[PDB]
């Protein structure tokens, strides 16, 4: 079906700055496009409707505009609670997609996240699984990528991570990722290691320990 | 499709 | 003024059926051409839309969805009902309904068709999350080496687990992970603290799991 774009997925700001969000359509949607700002914890909210009409009660830094494929919102002068995911809706055809939303967050200086590597505790392993997590403390941006590696074997499909929300007095993110392998498979390799890219960090950082060495 | 309010 | 309320199960098993209620008032959907649709989330993704209907009873479904939803109203209850046969995991998600205008009308001639393109109010959201796992608290381990130290929060199910740190005395560096509703359908969490690597002072994680009536609290130092 119709594809909606949006760019930049992520975006960084601060008070009072002038952001603009774009959203593409894989074909013509007219001008029927609505745009929504969500805060954590809440229902999604009308900012405007039909690409450009002002929402009643919606304060006027919020613009709206374009038609056909491409459509802009632009909040002119960025307050508090604008720090949110936006998203565009498409209502020309069914179904009614939504665009993958941009995250808007406050921007400060890069940070590189701390690493750390922590093994499987005894006691797990007695019960018979073996949880391997790695640490990404307060960096920024919040794009990471954590690539998990046993006997130099590239990982896949064996680990979760989460992401803290952003932190209200450092603007940094956390990243926790828990590599998970039984007992039995635990066992039978040495070198677990968490490779981690970030920007800044200037090339991928490795931490990493050998199983049993004590 | 379509949606309703088309035309 | 507009208001909607979602209501059903938070909790349902892989294969069984879900029945969500979307309860509203300030408007009928008897009024000319109202639409009522149903928008879900799951936990960290972007809103995916489900399915709509209106006054005049014209119904519209995801087509990825379409086999399993049945969207029906009931006007004189002021309720519409979205009915989602065989849920499996990824069905886990909070579900909003929310109100699409019709057009506008001057002395009931419809003039303007731009108020209906937006959903213009929504309902706060219900959540529900899919899983046959019955009730459980988590097992506790330590993670142990700034240096981080922390506690694995393991295998528990419903949400929430409430965790503190040197019974609520040790906030600063603190960062409790949101859980992952793993394959097995039990969650999993860390909660880990950063200190100066000096202070290796002591570090106890309290755990709580009301679900289950699971209280721990585990000290954790640097092994050796």
């Amino acid at each position: 079906a119709l594809q909606l774009t949006q760019s930049p997925s992520s975006l960084s700001a601060s008070v009072g700055d002038r952001i603009t969000i774009t959203c593409r359509a894989s074909q013509g949607v007219t001008s029927a496009l609505a745009w929504y700002r969500q805060k954590p914890g809440s229902p999604p909210q009308l900012l405007i409707y039909d690409a450009s009409s002002l929402e009643s009660g919606v304060p006027s830094r919020f613009s709206g505009s374009g038609s056909g494929t491409e459509f802009t919102l632009t909040i002119s002068t960025l307050r508090p609670e604008d720090f949110a995911t936006y998203y565009c809706q498409q209502l020309h055809f069914y179904p009614h997609t939504f665009g993958g939303g941009t995250r808007v967050d406050v921007r400060r200086t890069v940070a590189a996240p701390s690493v750390f590597i922590f093994p499987p505790s005894d006691e797990q392993l007695k019960s018979g699984t073996a949880s391997v997590v790695c640490l990404l403390n307060n960096f920024y941006p919040r794009e990471a990528k954590v690539q998990w590696k046993v006997d130099n074997a590239l990982q896949s499909g064996n680990s979760q991570e989460s992401v803290t929300e952003q932190d209200s007095k450092d603007s940094t993110y956390s990243l926790s990722s828990t590599l998970t392998l039984s007992k039995a498979d635990y066992e039978k390799h040495k070198v677990y290691e968490c490779e981690v890219t970030h920007q800044g960090l200037s090339s991928p950082v490795t931490k990493s320990f050998n199983r049993g060495e004590c | 499709e379509a949606d309703k309010w088309q035309s | 003024r507009i208001t909607l309320k979602e209501s059903g199960p938070p909790l349902v098993k892989p294969t069984q059926t879900l029945t969500l209620t979307c309860s509203f008032s300030g408007f009928s959907l008897s009024d000319f051409g109202v639409g009522v649709g149903w928008i879900r989330q799951p936990p960290g993704k972007a809103l995916e839309w489900l399915a709509i209907i209106y006054s005049d009873d014209d119904k519209r479904y995801s087509p990825s969805l379409n086999t399993r939803l049945t969207i029906t109203k009931d006007t004189s209850k002021n309720q519409v009902v979205l009915v989602m046969t065989r849920v499996s995991p990824v069905d886990t998600a909070t579900y909003f309904c929310a109100h699409r205008r019709g057009p506008t009308t001057l002395f009931g001639v419809p003039i303007a068709r731009g108020p209906v393109n937006a959903m213009d109010v929504w309902g706060q959201g219900i959540t529900v999350t899919i899983s046959s796992t019955s009730t459980k608290g988590p097992s506790v381990f330590p993670l142990a080496p700034a240096a981080a130290l922390g506690c694995l929060v393991k295998d528990y199910f419903p949400e929430p687990v409430t965790v503190s740190w040197n019974s609520g005395a040790l906030t600063s560096g603190v960062h409790t992970f949101p859980a992952v509703l793993q394959s097995s359908g039990l969650y999993s969490l860390s909660s880990v603290v950063t200190v100066p690597s000096s202070s290796l002072q002591t570090y106890t994680c309290n755990v709580n799991h009301k679900p289950s009536n699971t209280k721990v609290d585990k000290r954790v130092e640097p092994k050796s």
